[PDB]
């Protein structure tokens, strides 16, 4: 429910070393190539991490429905960015189980696209306002999980981080290790200018 | 003068319909051909060029 | 007499092809509308607008 957006600029990114770091359940980029990551110049790109139960991890994409999907996060229907998802149980595997993390259950107006369900507090379900009581039709929304290494392999943590950088509405600050080169004028040359492409 | 002012606006509003997305996530074809892979990027090359 | 009939002819055929689906579900916006959300009712009024 409270997941941090650690901005990112002014200074050159890769993704050869997010091949290798680990083998990941899920390297999926909407809208662009992850293989050509490393070659256009982006604006402003964000990052988004938390930890969801492993077989919910189909829920982050840009149109789907589900709890998390719903209640908790919500992508753009024009998202543009990469979500990587890996497996986290070696560094997860509560034998009593981690109760220290929390999801909507039920929300008056569903999530926007990209917005802060800050929203934590006490919470009505039905008739008779219940004014935090908890007792009939009040049923509390922040619901832990069951992340154990007894848990089922599909209802094992995952820890998930999207990248969603947009694209074209500033100078660009963020592109890759590429070299620069002189400046040859009066030949109709090949031009790369931070994305912008052409002859 | 209708002529020139007809032809003209003819050649205007052809050229003004290179900056149109018709449906594809972009208006450049250098731009989805560079951050795109081909199996995936025909479908809007395709849609620009309907 | 030919030029009334053809002219209320080519407008009925335009007015009747307001009824065709095209390829979509349904041939009524609102009824598109008011059974799907936007991110999956794009294609259908997409084709229905072609």
């Amino acid at each position: 429910y409270a997941w941090n957006r650690k901005r990112i600029s002014n200074c050159v990114a890769d993704y050869s070393v997010l091949y290798n770091s680990a083998s990941f359940s899920t390297f999926k980029c909407y809208g662009v190539s992850p293989t050509k990551l490393n070659d256009l110049c982006f604006t402003n790109v964000y990052a988004d991490s938390f930890v969801i139960r492993g077989d919910e991890v189909r829920q982050i994409a840009p149109g789907q429905t589900g709890k998390i999907a719903d209640y908790n996060y919500k992508l753009p229907d024009d998202f543009t960015g990469c979500v990587i998802a890996w497996n986290s149980n070696n560094l997860d595997s509560k034998v009593g189980g981690n109760y220290n993390y929390l999801y909507r259950l039920f929300r008056k107006s569903n999530l926007k696209p990209f917005e802060r369900d800050i929203s934590t507090e006490i919470y009505q379900a039905g008739s008779t306002p219940c004014n935090g009581v908890e007792g009939f039709n009040c049923y509390f929304p922040l619901q832990s999980y069951g992340f154990q290494p007894t848990n089922g392999v599909g209802y094992q943590p995952y820890r998930v981080v999207v990248l969603s950088f947009e694209l074209l509405h500033a100078p660009a600050t963020v592109c890759g290790p590429k070299k620069s080169t002189n400046l040859v004028k009066n030949k109709c040359v090949n031009f790369n200018f931070n994305g912008l492409t052409g002859t | 003068q209708d002529v020139v002012n007809q032809n003209a606006q003819a050649l205007n509003t052809l050229v003004k319909q290179l900056s149109s997305n018709f449906g594809a996530i972009s208006s450049v074809l250098n731009d989805i051909l560079s951050r795109l892979d081909p199996p995936e990027a025909e479908v809007q090359i395709d849609r620009l060029i309907t």
